[PDB]
RNA sequence: UGGCGGUAGCGU
DNA sequence: GGAAGATCGAAAAAAGCACGCTACCGCCCGCGTGGT
DNA sequence: ACCACGCGGGCGGTAGCGTGCTTTTTTCGATCTTCC
């Protein structure tokens, strides 16, 4: 399907080309030039070369480099085929399957926080602004103070007390899960009660640290929000620094 | 997104997963060497049928 | 004490890159000054480790990912498989020295079959009883050795494993529940400390260190002209 | 010593023992030398484009008539210099222009003679020129050229360890490897023989290639083995015989000469037995017939009577073929020598493996396996094997090259053709038989001696070669093609090939990389890089571990320490500080000759194989007077190792202490007090630090900040002495001296000091004025100072006091506790300037423009906006304001009437033009500073564009105005003087105006002569100089070129300030790295019995474990410097007397032990001295040399001086709680730096936003507002703690369900926590990927 | 398409196949395949017809 | 506001 | 007692080479045409 | 002279381009070795 190989535009008059497509251009091309030559009653060498195009070009469709050499385009690379980009680091399989992009997510860097709890770590007011948006518009639509989910964004916006009380209190038992980059082993995510502070790094438990391997070197953090019933039970019973 | 095409090729091509991946399908099935079907395939040699 | 020791006495010999050790070894503290000579001859070993460390954490990455793979469709769905076929377990000593006690190596699992008491034919623990700190304690005060314990490459489950089995869930007081994933954590209990390891590509008679007797398995000989013994097998 | 004047303000403490004898070189001059070997004319065609020119021209076609020859080249005047190519975005380069000669010879002559002579000038592209700086300017972009560490050409012998065939046994190989051509391989084999490989293909025998070389197999039998002669004698055949040839063979018959039996038959020879024989000189002896057997026949040997060969060459011999020989008449036979131990016969198998037998054969089947698949013929074949090694074209051996190939063979020719030769393979051949047998020994591919460096000039030439060539043969088939009468140069040739080939070079090659500028340091380190990576070069993932360590070679020519961490580790280094490239390419380092037991002051610069030869002393070795060695032993690095040696045996030492190091990793004090690691980690990080609002110099130092400081380009040096007659600080104006007047000139020199311009890290570059009116200046003395730049010294951090104790686990495992004042001074405040381009082309609808109007936005929007359409300069700009105002057509357009009717009417022509101005980004604040205007011509300029060109005429006319302002005081006073010789005219004179000065005249005279002349040479210089302004103001107003399609660039730059906050990354020099983790009040900070309190906190728990004990001694040294600038400051408080400062800072100057720098304070005129002293009133700087630096001692002396403990530890109070703290804590004054990790710049968070429109997964990154990535291992986790339900929702609900993601939505808006599955659509798309190949997936529903 | 005749011992065929303008031989495994002088004698006369392809 | 390639860097 | 199954090492083809994140650059057919 | 597109495909050449891994799997000259 076309949405498959989409042809974005450049923002300059020009559309970028998918591999997929100029394959597909090359195949038809060439079959719609068998056809024509075919019909030509051409000579039996000039039939065979043209089918033994023909085939050559739906091996490089279907899988480029296999054999041969690998068609290249205009950045004298081999194209990404079909079979190209389902396998390997890169295929579907690895990168959209296994392991994909989510929203309700942010990344900082960790500082020590002395005072938390065991069960409890420090999140920047900002990202708990930010991340539980849907929370504080569906509390301020409640409370009745915006009629609207436009009212709503705008007294977001515009940084209101009462929208900070409402994300005071709609995130006070809400748990979130703080993962580090190299997950080797499950404790390398875990669940934690927020507790709104100032500044822009996140706080972590210092005993925590050894269990993370995590370091105030500067190392990076990213938070998640869980945003169902069963998801918060989840994190509190199963994957709570208290509960590991 | 789910609407998919088709292309009437003029001439039978056959698929290299089934020729080139190690075992060839088509060798082992007709109990050929894979170079012969390479030839064949190619425009090298005629075969009997 | 190591780092202690090069901070205030002698950093000690060094290591070509090759392997083979300086005949002069480094004099100075690090309190101290050292020369050009000194650094340029310590700079190998971190050199080194530091390339070690990165070329050896992509091959540890790799090997969590194959584990991690052969073993994600195992989960208990079973509580007890009725085989009475275990390993046999016993404590692990190499030398003239003690690898692994029984007690540690045997800790929250359960026995195969119940061990008798040594040389009176009486059963010290049950047949299906789980093996916490007080059953490890009680079979360590008779001296027992060799106990047959149920392992996971005898779960008779398909499909799965069965919760006997497998042994205590290595994180709680309790026996391992229904349906955890215990093969995704024990590939990463595998494949976590890769990066502690290290990819860096680097006697005439029997003496013994303590008092006890001396028994002979799978032995054949004969008496000598002056009487000393020699094996024949 | 005489000091300089900018180092007589502030002098910095030397603790430096050793006596410097070589001063430290220039930086960058391994850059600069190698691009003028690059453009500089060369009489001999051997470097430049002059040797590219002479190896491409001349030319004959395929008709001898045509001819063409180039003459000479020339590089053009560049159109625009540094600053405005930097400005416009315009690529900095010169045009390049030769003569060349076409010569149309006479087709009727038979000889050829000339028959005509076209000469002309050609324009063949634009190369690109180098800063003076060591940079180049691409696309109006600073880009960097790297030196690339590659194999040098040559023959190189290799033998693998054995693991190849898992016996032990070597297989050895010898490679040949050209600059350009085909790389050759000879190999051996389990079964001992020799195989030829070419471009690494498939194996050939290598007698293949000696066949092919018009050798014979007797002649190859007598090149590669020995002869034995056995004749027929009298009986018994006997045969000359060589003692030597009998060692470790078996007497398999008795031996005897003169009735003397040596050893009988059975037994084992001895050494003595050798000897023995060699004493009776035996030269002849008996021969058993079976022996002979066992030998092999070298010549073929043929009977007259039979006419046919009984034996040929290489095979074995039998009883029945001596029967035949002996029979035929022959008498005299040659054998093989054939010693299993010291002689194999390799050459031998492998000619009997051989299926070759003549040339013939020979050259077909090497043609069959170069070209498979076409027609063996014999021409061909020809013509490829003399192309392939023997064709200078093809084949082509650098002088490096040659070098190596003459080296490693022994030849004493250094110098020799660039092409392969028959006798150059024999010999290869023949050192690798020999290395087989066991003579020799292979050589080190990780020595520094078989590796080179290319700089940008070398690549550079490559590239101009391959498009020169390109042109080359393009141009041949155009003369063949054209008609020769009326052909003509200029369009002879076409500049496209080269042009792009150049441009591909300096753009997009892997080595040309964008330059970084945190600081200057990063900028030095960055330019004297060498990078294995690169075309022709190792991969980062085919690495090994053998490459990425430290050979021994590498002392003094890469430093060990400054290396990247991560996968980049072992392949980029740094070079040394008095490093420097051969004329070959090989790294070579200074050292001092030692004759006779003393070290002389002359210098040698060896390079890595002649420094093995020889014996070298290390740096750090005591000298007395005269140079003699106090020590009866020295350590010593003879052949790659460190052993002790006598005094005498000694032949050089180390230039200096410094020589091991780099220049980033020489910055770190107390070097030698720190791990390789940290030491490692530390100099890599250095480069990272950021500017800060005020550059405050470290008060411990190893006094190279001055020579990178002056080396950089950031600030500005004085060219020529002179004094300041105008300081400002946007320009500096320098009156020149007498003694250095150019003739013909004004005399003053101007420089324009950048300011607030942004670099490529988005940082703050900002020139500071230095000297102050009337202040004297000499040549290489710093004007002003750059970024991260005090008083002309290197200054990349400040001091701040810092005390080692935990605080209520604030510092937690090397966190940083920051106290409120570093805030409230912005002591760590930066300036981040960040750029924002507005496009305006032209659409097919039709062309969008810039206007203030702007569709359903209130006026408030409008407001920060001119009438023109920008943004005011100056104006406080936050997320969500237009900065520049731009709408494009839509739907409908070209109704004027319309639109002017309606431009406030209900209908407001909404659809006909929409909103497309630049807003700025989501969460950037600042200020704007600058606004571009770039205009493509003949399109009406705004007004904004004609107010910047007003400004740049009024810079450039008032630069000019004041030149003609001295020119003509200047002139004046000469006509006033000439005057005065004549007609005095004084009291009317000094009432009269100039120019009526110039009107008045004189009678007839020399003197009225003089007059006019001056008054033609006056109008002469105004009109001169109003070409000058005229010229200044057409380049002005040129048209900037922009991409097809858009017809308007605005560009818009805003300027943050960015103070320190919790999540900074901050360090010091010792590689201590942390976060900072609460700005905590000046009241709670502990303070010492004075009341002072600290300002950074460090965890004593990270000095131990890291071995970092160079951070402590600096911290120490610090606080010494700081109680004696406190006692400096103190004394400068009193009011007192200047002769109590000068002893005050003479008894300080003069502490040490017996350290080489003085200081004499008496030349100092009494007046420098209180300068001095407000410049030592903040600290006292100290050098401390890297390896040489100040002793305990020294430091516990200089801690005396000032009312300071000995033991470096002060008595502190708690803030919060006033109590004794109970153990005394380390405090001092450290140099911090501020790493380019700032927390508000890793800030990201999203909960709804743009989505793929492939896979419907939410975006990547920061600036494209994308969520986290949950990775392969993540789900693992999560599986492992048995979640379900959350994976779901991760997998499913939060990425790829798009009616779960709106259901979900809509549910939490009502506050319901409902989750629906749906369906992933990747999965979708999945099925139809495999769909599509051919191949049926369908979800089974039953 | 062009037949080309020629004798591969004068010019050889790597001559040909770096001639400007020609692509690249047609051939048909390693070596180039060879046009029988029947197709050609066939096809220089009568080849060419009045029928046209494009509609 | 889409990706590909190259380069450099951060955290292990 | 010269051929057919075994094999044996030697050569050749194929697949994989940790994860997150940040910034910059360049590029997003390509040249040979046809009407004006 | 620029502006726009339209069929093709490695490139420019009257040839040749590559050139520092390890492990697994497949095939084949060539023996070999056992014997039909
Ligand atoms: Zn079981």
């Amino acid at each position: 399907p076309p949405d498959l190989r989409p042809l974005v535009p450049l923002d300059g008059g020009r559309f970028a080309t998918s591999d997929l497509n100029d394959l597909y251009r090359r195949v038809i091309n060439r079959n719609n030039r068998l056809k024509r030559l075919l019909d030509l009653a051409a000579p039996d060498i000039i039939v065979r070369n043209e089918k033994r195009m023909l085939q050559e070009a739906v091996d490089a469709l279907l899988d480029n480099g296999r054999r041969g050499r690998a068609i290249t385009g205009s950045n004298k690379r081999p194209l990404k085929s079909l079979a190209d980009m389902i396998k390997g680091k890169q295929g579907r399989f690895r990168q959209n399957l296994l392991g994909k992009r989510v929203d309700y997510s942010g990344r900082s860097v960790i500082t020590v926080g002395p005072y938390l709890r065991l069960h409890q770590c420090g999140l920047p007011k900002k990202m708990a602004l930010e991340l539980f948006k849907p929370f504080i518009y569906g509390k301020l639509e409640l409370r009745g103070l915006a009629t609207t989910i436009k009212a709503a964004k705008k007294m977001v916006e515009r940084e209101e007390a009462v929208v900070w009380d409402i994300l005071d209190e709609v995130i006070r038992e809400h748990p979130v899960l703080l993962n580090r980059a190299p997950t080797l082993h499950r404790l390398g995510i875990q669940a934690f009660e927020p507790v709104l502070i100032e500044g822009k790094a996140i706080q972590l438990h210092p005993l925590v640290c050894a269990a993370y391997n995590a370091d105030f070197d500067g190392d990076q953090m990213a938070v998640h929000v869980p945003l169902t019933l069963e998801a918060q039970l989840e994190a509190r019973a199963l994957m709570m620094s208290t509960n590991n | 997104r789910e609407r998919m095409g088709h292309i009437e090729l003029a001439s039978p091509t056959a698929h290299i997963w089934f020729l080139k991946s190690l075992p060839s399908r088509i060798g082992l099935l007709l109990d050929m060497p894979l170079r012969d079907i390479e030839r064949v395939l190619y425009f090298e040699s005629y075969v009997v049928i | 004490a190591a780092q202690i020791r090069q901070l205030a006495g002698m950093r000690g010999l060094m290591a070509k890159p090759d392997g083979s050790i300086i005949e002069t070894p480094i004099t100075a503290n690090f309190r101290e000054g050292l020369n050009v000579l000194q650094y340029f001859i310590s700079t190998h070993g971190a050199r080194k480790g530091l390339a070690d460390t990165a070329l050896k954490t992509a091959n540890s990455g790799y090997l969590t990912r194959r584990l991690v793979d052969v073993a994600q469709d195992l989960v208990v769905t079973e509580d007890d498989c009725g085989t009475h076929e275990g390993i046999m377990m016993t404590p692990v000593i190499e030398g003239g020295d003690v690898k692994e006690p029984l007690r540690d190596r045997v800790l929250g699992r359960v026995t195969a079959e119940d061990v008798l008491k040594p040389g009176t034919a009486d059963i010290l623990v049950p047949r299906n009883t789980l093996l916490h700190e007080q059953w490890c304690d009680l079979l360590e005060e008779n001296s027992v050795d060799a106990v047959k314990v149920r392992s996971v490459v005898s779960c008779d489950t398909d499909f799965g494993v069965c919760a006997h089995c497998y042994g205590r869930d290595l994180a709680r007081g309790h026996i391992i529940n229904k349906g955890e994933a215990i093969g995704v954590i024990a590939a990463q209990s595998i494949g976590e400390p890769g990066t502690q390891l290290t990819m860096r590509t680097f006697e005439s008679s029997i003496q013994v260190k303590n008092k006890g007797s001396i028994k002979l398995s799978n032995v054949k000989s004969v008496v000598n002209s002056s009487g000393k013994l020699v094996i024949t097998s | 010593m005489v000091y300089s004047y900018t180092e007589k303000k502030r002098i910095r403490k030397d603790f430096g023992k050793r006596p410097q004898v070589l001063d430290v070189p220039y930086l960058l001059s391994i850059q600069l030398d190698s691009f003028q070997k690059f453009i500089e004319q060369d009489p001999e065609g051997q470097y430049g484009l002059e040797a590219a020119f002479r190896s491409v021209f001349p030319i004959q076609s395929y008709s001898g008539n045509s001819e063409l020859q180039y003459v000479s080249y020339r590089l053009g005047e560049p159109v625009f210099d540094v600053q405005e190519c930097q400005i416009r975005g315009v690529t900095y380069s010169a045009p390049l222009r030769v003569k060349l000669r076409l010569v149309i010879y006479e087709r009727e002559a038979p000889e050829g003679t000339v028959k005509d002579i076209k000469e002309q000038e050609v324009y063949m592209g634009e190369i690109p020129l180098m800063t003076d700086n060591g940079t180049f300017v691409i696309n109006g972009t600073e880009r960097v050229i790297v030196s690339q560490l590659h194999r040098s050409p040559g023959v190189f012998f290799d033998s693998d360890k054995g693991k190849t065939h898992s016996s032990g046994k070597v297989l050895y190989n010898a490679r040949i490897i050209p600059y350009r051509g085909s790389w050759l391989d000879f190999e051996f084999d389990p079964k001992d023989n020799l195989f030829v490989r070419i471009d690494r293909r498939r194996k050939l025998p290598a007698t293949i290639i000696l066949r092919a070389l018009n050798y014979t197999t007797e002649q190859i039998l007598d090149l590669f083995f020995e002869k034995v002669i056995f004749e027929i004698r009298d009986n018994k055949l006997q045969m000359e015989l060589v003692p030597e040839r009998l060692r470790g063979e078996t007497a398999s018959f008795d031996i005897e000469a003169n009735g003397k039996v040596y050893v009988e038959k059975g037994r084992r020879i001895t050494a003595r037995h050798i000897r023995q024989l060699e004493k009776d000189d035996v030269k002849l002896i008996e021969v058993p017939v079976e022996y002979i057997a066992g030998k092999v026949v070298a010549k073929d040997y043929i009977d007259e009577s039979t006419g046919e060969l009984i034996c040929a060459a290489n095979m074995e011999l039998s009883l029945d073929l001596l029967a035949k020989l002996s029979q035929s008449g022959h008498k005299r036979i040659e054998t093989l020598f054939t010693n299993d131990l010291d002689h194999g016969p390799y050459i031998s198998e492998t000619l009997r493996v051989d299926p070759t037998n003549d040339r013939l054969s020979a050259l077909v089947e090497i043609y069959r396996m170069m070209r498979p698949g076409e027609p063996p013929t014999r021409e061909a074949a020809e013509s490829l094997f003399e192309n392939l090694f023997f064709s200078e074209d093809r084949y082509d051996l650098s002088a490096v090259g040659r070098m190596k190939f003459n080296r490693s063979l022994l030849r004493e020719e250094i110098e020799g053709s660039g092409i392969l030769s028959k006798d150059d393979i024999i010999d290869v051949m023949k050192k690798l038989i020999d290395i087989r047998n066991g003579k020799g020994e292979v050589d080190d591919i990780d020595h520094l001696g078989n590796r080179r460096i290319r700089s940008v000039g070398e690549m550079a030439e490559n590239q101009f070669r391959v498009g020169l060539v390109r042109v080359e043969r393009a141009v041949k088939e155009r003369l063949s093609l054209g008609d020769l009468d009326t052909l003509m140069p200029q369009d002879m040739i076409n500049a496209k090939p080269i042009s792009a080939a150049v441009k591909e070079f300096f753009g997009s090659s892997q080595l040309s990389q964008f330059m970084d500028q945190n600081n200057p340091l990063s900028e030095i380190t960055h330019k004297r890089r060498i990078s294995a990576l690169g075309p022709g070069g190792l991969t980062r993932e085919r690495a090994g571990f053998e490459v990425r360590d430290v050979h021994p070679t590498h002392y003094g020519r890469v430093c060990p320490i400054e290396t990247p961490e991560g996968p980049n580790i072992g392949l980029i280094n740094s070079l040394s500080v008095y490093a420097q490239t051969n004329e070959y390419g090989f790294l070579e380092t200074p050292y001092r000759k030692v004759t006779d037991g003393v070290v002389t002051d002359e210098i040698h610069y060896l390079s890595a194989i002649e420094e093995g030869n020889y014996v070298i002393a290390q740096a750090n070795s005591n000298l007395d007077e005269e140079g003699h060695f106090v020590e009866d032993l020295v350590t010593c690095r003879s052949k790659g190792e460190s052993s002790l040696f006598s005094r005498d045996q000694v032949d050089y030492m180390d230039v200096s202490t410094q020589q091991v190091v780099s220049v980033g990793a020489s910055l770190i004090p107390f070097l030698e007090h720190d791990d390789a690691n940290r030491a490692l980690m530390g100099a890599n990080m250095q480069r990272q630090a950021v500017p800060t609002l005020r550059a405050d110099k470290p008060l411990v130092g190893t006094g190279m900040e001055r020579a990178v400081a002056v080396d950089s380009g950031v600030t500005a040096v004085a060219k020529r002495g002179g004094v300041v007659q105008y300081v400002d600080a946007s320009r500096i104006v320098i009156k020149v001296n007498e003694d250095e007047m150019y003739p013909g000139e004004a005399g003053i020199d101007i420089y324009n000091l950048t300011k607030y311009t942004r670099s490529n890290q988005n940082t703050c570059i900002n020139q500071m004025p230095c000297v102050s009116l009337g202040e004297p200046v000499e040549r290489g003395d710093v004007l002003a100072d750059g970024p991260s730049t005090d008083l002309g010294e290197l200054a990349l951090g400040q001091n701040m006091r810092v005390a080692f104790m935990p605080w209520n686990g604030y510092n937690f495992e090397d966190s940083i506790l920051v106290s409120e004042r570093v805030v409230q001074e912005d002591r760590f405040t930066t300036i981040h300037i960040q750029e924002l381009a507005c496009v305006s082309r032209d659409t097919k609808l039709g062309p969008e423009e810039i206007t203030a109007d702007i569709p359903n936005v209130g006026e408030a929007a409008l407001s920060k906006l001119d009438e023109s359409g920008i943004v005011y300069i100056g104006a406080e700009v936050t997320g969500g304001d237009i900065l520049v105002g731009k709408v494009t057509p839509k739907g409908e357009t070209q109704l004027t009437p319309e639109e002017k009717l309606l431009r406030a009417i209900f209908g407001e022509k909404a659809s006909d033009v929409k909103d497309s101005s630049l807003r700025v980004p989501n969460g950037v604040s600042g200020t704007v500073i600058d606004v571009q205007v770039f205009t493509r011509d003949g399109v009406e300029k705004d007004k904004r564009a004609l107010e910047i060109e007003e400004m740049q005429l009024k810079q450039a006319k008032k630069d000019l105005s004041e030149e003609l302002q001295i020119l003509e005081a200047g002139l004046f006073s000469r006509i006033r003087a000439v005057l005065v010789a004549g007609g005095v005219e004084a009291e009317k004179l000094d009432k009269l105006p100039r120019d009526r000065w110039l009107e008045l005249g004189l009678t007839d005279e020399e003197k009225q002569n003089q007059l006019e002349q001056l008054a033609e040479q006056y109008d002469e210089l105004k009109h001169e100089f109003e070409k000058k302004l005229e010229a200044k103001r057409r380049k002005i107003t040129q048209g900037d070129d922009l991409a097809p399609g858009v017809l308007k660039i605005v560009k818009v730059y805003l300027a943050v300030k960015r103070r320190i906050q919790p999540g900074d990354k901050m360090a010091g020099r010792h590689g201590n790295k942390g976060v900072i983790s609460k700005i905590n009040p000046i009241e709670d900070m502990p303070y010492d019995e004075n009341g002072t309190p600290v300002d950074i906190v460090l965890n004593p728990l990270g000095v131990p474990s890291r071995m970092n004990i160079g951070q402590i001694l600096e911290t120490h040294l610090g606080m010494a410097a700081k109680g004696i600038g406190d006692k400096i400051n103190a004394m400068l408080k009193q009011q007192q007397e200047v002769a109590k400062l000068r002893e005050f800072i003479q008894r300080a100057y003069d502490l040490g032990a017996d350290v080489r720098q003085k200081v004499d304070l008496s030349t100092f005129s009494d007046e420098e001295v209180m300068r001095l002293a407000e410049n030592l009133r903040k600290g006292m700087p100290i050098a401390t040399p890297v390896f040489d630096g100040a002793k305990e001692a020294e430091i516990k002396e200089l801690l005396k001086l000032g009312d300071l403990p000995t033991s470096g530890q002060i008595r502190l109070y708690d803030g919060r709680t006033g109590e004794q703290f109970e153990r005394p804590v380390t405090v001092g004054y450290m140099y911090m730096l501020k790493l380019n990790h700032l927390v508000d710049d890793k800030m990201h968070a999203r909960s709804t936003g743009s989505y793929s429109l492939v896979t419907q997964q939410p975006l990547g990154g920061k600036a494209q507002f994308g969520g986290q990535r949950f990775g392969e291992m993540e789900v693992w986790a999560l599986e492992a703690y048995g979640a379900a339900y959350t994976l779901q929702e991760m997998l499913t609900v939060k990425s790829d369900d798009v009616n779960g993601r709106t259901k979900m939505y809509k549910n939490i808006v009502d506050g319901n926590h409902q989750m629906e599955p749906g369906m992933p659509e990747s999965f979708n798309v999945l099925l139809k990927e495999i769909r599509s190949l051919g191949i049926n997936i369908e979800l089974e529903d039953e | 398409y062009l037949f080309v005749e020629f004798d591969p011992e004068v010019i050889h065929t790597t001559t040909i196949n770096a001639t400007r303008g020609v692509s690249h031989f047609v051939r048909f495994g390693a070596s180039p395949a060879i046009v029988p002088s029947a197709v050609i004698h066939q096809l220089s006369v009568y080849k060419p017809k009045d029928i046209v392809d494009p509609a």
